């Protein structure tokens, strides 16, 4: 038929592209910051531990105000955490069990979930009435949730299995944009600082480039190899770290569009299952699923240090805005955040 | 202070009320439910009770409850939550027998058991479930057994199966089962042919839901 | 009759009491640095009331070898005999409770679930141990010193009229030690012998399998739930039977022969069942495949 | 005859 | 049908890699060099890379 | 709602016993903490007891130690406050008042709108010594208040509690902790506070600002209070 | 009775304190170990206290046998000794770190707590061997107080009995008391001659990290010399006053002071978990 030489078409496109990559890719990072500020050991303590769930704990974020930690787990609970005090804030019950993304709004009163019944349930936490009641049940995947980050106080963007990482509002529960183009199922989600753009991670081992509304991919990122388990983005800057099964956590810049270097190393042949960028984007934390956690240098990989001790796998990793701490929500069922 | 005084009762109050749950969600049991296909699962699961990508069924039977899970409705990659069920105390696993001579009736390259199989030992030996039992369920056993005179199980798989009797064919097809595991020391499946008795399925399933338990038990024991 | 000699005894019933006194110590500690490093309380509170057990024992080897000279120490007496009274209550209780939970865990899934909660590992160790305190205190209070039959040197006897009658201090003794088989080896024994056949038929009627995997393990479970019964009966009924029957002897007046052949006899079934408490370890608590793996 | 077991071993039963 | 289907994925994929082809691209040791000015801008209120007083710290 | 109907009081003689029995419309009563506040008709507002969530940890003032007992019931959303023992300065007006606390809390947000006892006729010091003033509207109107002992504690927070109420109505929570503004209040309030001296800016004087101000320390558990200060429009 | 009072004492108050430093430190995973060892050799000092309570009780009496006393007094002396070492140790540590943190590292590589414990162990029951196997118990005098003194015409003829007793306390002393306190006292010379090149930091608020550790040892030691020095001294002024002709008046202080010196020496043993916590 035609079919064949279309795909011909997409074919020479496709190499002109790469034309240009190779073109534009001439250095990489390390060949720019060869041995820039070798930061050596930083090695951090577990300040504190919290033990509310009893389960297998998947996700979990931490505020705007760098002190308040939501996580969700297995059972059917959501205990947002005083970190600085180790206290109970809200223990909310969880119609669905099996949730594994829970994401704390900028403005510090809702908290979306979402999981296997592909609903991205949103939670009022400050309530005239004293509990924490849910505020809107989005719904319209076809697949389990992976990610509800809160684009905004209203709109929010989430990814779901259903290989499509819709664009939603609490104010009306409608889908504003679909962001299709993705062909395997998206498994992780990563806003701009300045939410104008966002990158998704997928099973397709590609991440792909959005807009905040009324957009298509910009740019698209292979060269990984398995999947792409998580995604972060930097503090400010083109940049964003990718985390794969392959035990690389690459990272790819956004006006260059270009690999810069894997984050590979020899004795880990394990996946990645969280990362969350430094402040300044000079290390990079990542999860693993060896029940360790390790950050490298994000311009010069190796081992800035290591974050280790979980029992079980490391499920989420998040950094607090002020960047005094890092939390680590591993399967074992205690959240330690390191300093 | 006194509001950090009261802040730490209110996490008190917190803690035992997530204790108590959990001591709750203990007791649960929960199985999980694989139709192969969407043939006799829905028979077998409105049995064993008298677009969301999983179904929570609850209910009791003879003081015992369980929390029935259906993730047919899925549509995505399952090794990506498959590990969400790890803890599962049992797997309810819904086949039917009334599949040969249809081959899929979409792909006619593989029949229904062929394809059942291959999900059933990706089940077996993986590795969230190296110790999960597998509750087998043969469902429209009595329309297998009604038309497997007329035409015998040799068509399903070249290999000879047996004479065309409806005990010869369940016994081969109930073998070809259970060789699939790879770790019979550890987990050990419970065949059954479901028929239109509702209560002997749920009873069979209290069964086997007993017998797990008092391994579970016999290893939690000194011995073992 | 008395002829309470047996010239051979007099260097070996201490040597015995010595070559149990190291695989005691050995052994409890082998198990105990484990758990330091449910039913694992229970064992660590039964390896412990072992060790503890043995422990003061040559205190009494001294007391055996040099006869009946016992110089190491005087309320060390008092001392030594409530541990090893206290500790060998508290094994046999352990071994109850054990073996109850178990009972609880096999038999019945989910329906003594509750009762298993109730029991725990906390709550059952502290009542056994304060149950062990209560039968043993008598011993710390009534164990005197000195005055080998009256003269001579220092033995370490009973005093049954202080707090008893006077008159009657057989009577005393005879009730005490009916009390003591009562209490520690007919109840509990009887404990582990129901509760261990309901497990031993839950094992005949639910892992009736026709497979090798099956019949190994029938073969298995059957015959430690068999053995643990056994070595308990081997261990204490010789040693209880003994103190019955000399009591009888006090009373009955067997012929001579019989009460020699119990006082020649007494040291090696105290022997036996004492070293019987030192392999409990090996045969009950690291009889278990992944806690001996932990110690591997 | 007269001894009353309390003696040689640990046990006085 | 599914040959439409087909026509329509080739469309969508010839627009959205020529989409790409329109994309601007910078120089990667430009890049890299924006990248290292932040880093070194912004390293120092880094507890992570430069131990902040540890007083200030509530953990 | 979080309606408190005040139920009881009476022309009780001294020496009696009174069932105060406030109901709730429903809050979860159980998770929130309560209050009893007291106001003699010519003197101001006065904290008698708190009680926290499940009946946890229970505080009376000192004059009313063993006089006076509270309980509650929460599956009917109740709480009792018996008199053991009545005198003349027991005649007060009694509100309660709901207060959760945790890092985002807002306590003694709501209060209730109270009961008459008509019966007859070493701590913080809140000195509060504005008092009723006649100002015009439009002005920045300031009311000053002090304390002995300075509010900030390890946490960083001042616990200041200032509080409005018309003459026969019931306090609202303007400003919890010296710095943040509750619900139902403009963004004009706000204290802005010391230490150890408080303020209330008010840049537009209205008619719902006239009316007596209160301001409250929660460092300790017992709860002071100053006098009324009206802002009498004229 | 206030020196049985004294012993007493300490055995309820370091009971209750070593085991909860000992149990506390194991639980939290160099100077670890250290002061757990400490600890441990604390403990093995409370057990046996209540015995010789009874043993200065009426006067010297111990009836429980030539073998517990035996026990007894090796750990009585291994107690002291395996802490003047445990102490040396850990100050090694500690001011090499003080002048080289770099070099400290390495010493505890060449040396690991753990092994230096043990052969600091084994040493302090090696020299406390003598003081084991001398001491039996006897009638002194015909007395019914059955007391294991100190038993030296063992070993030696009755001739040389004496000056195998002073040699034997002589030696004692030193490298119980004058040998380690010396080591350490010119450790903690580097560390002021460190400290002196370190004036930026010499504030004891603006170092307090390392100065509360250095703090720790220094209440320590103070404790440790306060006590010891006293029962140290006297025992020397004993052969001092025995073969050196001072006059009977002063010797006759020390027959009087001893029980209270020697007593008053063992409180460390209670004061350490007190220091640590």
């Amino acid at each position: 038929s035609e079919l064949d030489q279309l795909r011909q078409e997409a074919e020479q496109l496709k190499n002109q592209i790469r034309d240009a990559r190779k073109a534009c890719a001439d250095a990489t990072l390390s060949q720019i910051t060869n041995n820039i500020d070798p930061v050596g050991r930083i090695q951090m303590r577990t300040r504190r531990t919290l033990r509310g769930h009893l389960a297998k704990i998947y996700a979990m974020h931490w505020g705007t105000d760098s002190r308040l930690l939501v996580s969700a787990s297995q059972d059917g609970k959501l205990i947002i955490w005083d970190s600085y005090t180790t206290n109970k804030v809200h223990a909310i019950p969880l119609r669905s069990s099996w949730v594994m993304t829970c994401a704390y709004a900028p403005s510090g009163n809702y908290v979306a979930c979402g999981g296997l019944d592909n609903i991205c349930s949103i939670y009022n936490l400050k309530t005239r009435e004293g509990n924490v009641r849910v505020s809107r049940e989005l719904a319209g995947h076809t697949g389990y949730l992976s990610c509800c980050r809160f684009l905004d106080d209203n709109q929010i963007v989430t990814s779901s299995g259903d290989t499509t990482c819709a664009l939603w509002d609490i104010e009306t529960g409608q889908q504003t944009t679909t962001f299709t183009g993705h062909t395997g199922d998206v498994m992780s989600l990563s806003l701009a600082p300045d939410t104008r753009l966002f990158v998704s991670g997928a099973c397709d081992a590609s991440a792909k480039l959005w807009d905040v509304r009324e957009g298509m991919c910009r740019q698209t990122f292979t060269g990984h190899e398995s999947d792409i388990n998580a995604i972060c983005f930097f503090p400010n800057g083109n940049a964003f770290a990718t985390g794969s099964d392959d035990a690389t956590c690459r990272l790819f810049d956004l006006r260059a569009d270009q690999e810069l270097m894997t984050y590979s190393h020899d004795n880990i042949i394990c996946g990645i299952t969280s990362v969350s960028f430094s402040k300044s984007g000079r290390l990079l934390l990542a999860g693993y699923d060896d029940f360790n956690c390790n950050v490298w240098d994000a311009l010069k990989a190796d081992r800035a240090g290591v974050l280790a001790g979980h029992d079980n796998r490391v499920s989420c990793l998040g950094v607090t805005d002020d960047g005094m701490a890092v939390a680590t929500g591993s399967w074992d069922s205690f959240l330690k955040i390191w300093n | 202070s006194a509001e950090d005084k009261a802040a730490v009762e209110r996490s008190k109050m917190i803690d035992r009320n997530l204790r108590e749950d959990g001591e709750k969600a203990a007791r649960e049991v929960k199985l999980l439910l694989l139709g192969a296909g969407e043939s006799g699962k829905n028979t077998i699961v409105k049995q064993m009770k008298i677009t969301t990508g999983i179904v929570e069924t609850h209910f009791t039977f003879k003081d015992l409850h369980f929390k029935m899970f259906d993730v047919g409705a899925q549509r995505s990659e399952r090794k990506k939550w498959i590990h969400c069920f790890e803890g599962v105390t049992a797997i309810i696993f819904c086949v039917a027998l009334s599949d040969y001579d249809l081959v899929l009736a979409e792909d006619e390259e593989m029949n229904r058991m062929h394809e059942s199989m291959k999900l059933f030992d990706s089940i077996c030996n993986n590795k969230w479930f190296t110790d999960t039992s597998i509750i087998l369920f043969l469902n429209k056993k009595d329309l297998f057994e009604e038309k497997i005179k007329k035409s015998p199980l040799t068509i399903c798989y070249p290999e000879y199966a047996g004479s065309n009797t409806y005990e010869e064919a369940a016994a081969y097809i109930q073998c070809q089962f259970e060789d699939l595991n790879k770790r019979k020391d550890t987990k050990e499946i419970y065949t059954h042919f479901t028929c239109s008795t509702d209560t002997k399925n749920v009873q069979f399933v209290f069964d086997a839901v007993t017998d797990v338990i008092i391994k579970n038990n016999l290893k939690d024991c000194g011995l073992f | 009759c008395e002829y309470t000699d047996w010239k051979s005894s007099g260097a070996l019933i201490p040597a015995i009491y010595m070559l149990v006194f190291l695989l005691g110590t050995t052994g409890n500690g082998l198990v105990l640095w484990t758990v330091f490093r449910s039913a694992d309380i229970f064992i660590a509170s039964l390896a412990v009331a072992d060790l503890t057990f043995v422990v003061t024992l040559p205190l009494w080897a001294t007391y055996t070898y040099r006869d009946y000279d016992w110089p190491f120490g005087t309320f060390f007496c008092k001392l030594s005999s409530y541990l090893i009274f206290v500790n060998m209550y508290a094994s046999v209780f352990c071994l109850t409770g054990l073996s109850f939970d178990r009972y609880l865990a096999i038999v019945r899934p989910v329906a003594n679930a509750r009762l298993r909660l109730r029991v725990s590992g906390a709550v059952a160790t502290a009542v056994l141990w304060v149950l062990a305190a209560l039968l043993a205190m008598p011993v710390m209070v009534l164990r005197t010193t000195g005055d080998l039959e009256n003269t001579t040197k220092v033995q370490c006897y009973m005093d049954y009229s202080m707090v008893a009658t006077v008159s009657s201090e057989w009577a005393w003794e005879v009730g005490l030690g009916v009390s003591s088989t009562t209490v520690g080896f007919v109840v509990p024994f009887t404990i582990m012998l129901t509760c261990y056949f309901f497990i031993a038929q839950t094992i005949a009627g639910h892992f009736r399998k026709e497979r090798i995997e099956g019949l190994r393990k029938r073969r298995r479970l059957l015959s430690i739930i068999v053995v643990l019964v056994v070595t308990f009966a081997l261990c204490w009924m010789p040693y209880h039977l003994v103190k019955t029957l000399y009591m009888l002897g006090s009373l009955l007046h067997w012929p001579c022969d019989f009460d020699l052949f119990l006082m020649n006899i007494f040291p090696y079934c105290t022997c036996i069942s004492y070293v019987n408490s030192c392999l409990n370890p090996f045969l009950y608590a690291f009889f278990d495949p992944r806690f001996r793996q932990a110690c591997t | 005859q007269r001894p009353r077991l309390s003696h040689k071993g640990p046990m006085p039963f | 049908s599914n040959n439409t289907a087909s026509i329509a994925q080739a469309r969508k994929l010839v627009e959205q890699l020529k989409m790409e082809a329109n994309i601007d691209r910078i120089k990667v040791s430009k890049a890299a060099a924006d990248l290292m000015a932040y880093c070194e801008a912004h390293a120092k209120e880094d507890p992570l890379l430069t131990p902040v007083p540890a007083s200030e710290n509530p953990f | 709602d979080v309606q408190l109907v005040e139920s009881g009081g009476g022309l009780v003689q001294p020496g009696g016993s009174r069932k105060l029995s406030c109901s709730a419309s429903g809050f979860a009563f159980s998770s929130f903490g309560m209050h009893w506040v007291r106001q003699a008709p010519e003197k101001g507002l006065e904290w008698v007891a708190y009680i926290s969530s499940g009946s946890g940890t229970i505080y009376y003032a000192d004059t009313v130690k063993g006089r006076f007992t509270i309980s509650r019931d929460d599956p009917k959303n109740t709480l009792f406050l018996q008199m053991t023992s009545l005198r003349s300065e027991d005649t007060a007006m009694y509100y309660c008042v709901r207060s959760i606390y945790y890092y985002g809390s807002s306590p003694f947000d709501f209060w209730g709108q109270g009961t008459t006892l008509t019966v007859s006729s070493s701590d913080i010091v809140m000195t509060q010594a504005t008092s009723s003033v006649p100002v015009t509207p439009g002005e920045s109107v300031s009311i000053s208040c002090r304390s002995s002992k300075s509010l900030l504690h390890s946490n960083g927070n001042t616990y200041l509690y200032w509080f409005l109420q018309r003459p026969g109505q019931s306090p609202q929570l303007l400003i919890y902790r010296m710095s943040n503004l509750a619900s139902g209040v403009p963004d004009r309030f706000s204290g802005s506070g010391s230490g150890t001296a408080f303020t209330l800016t008010i840049s537009r004087l209205e008619a719902e600002d006239v009316g007596v101000y209160y301001c409250m320390q929660h460092l300790e558990y017992p709860l002071t209070f100053g006098a009324g200060t009206k802002l009498e429009l004229k």
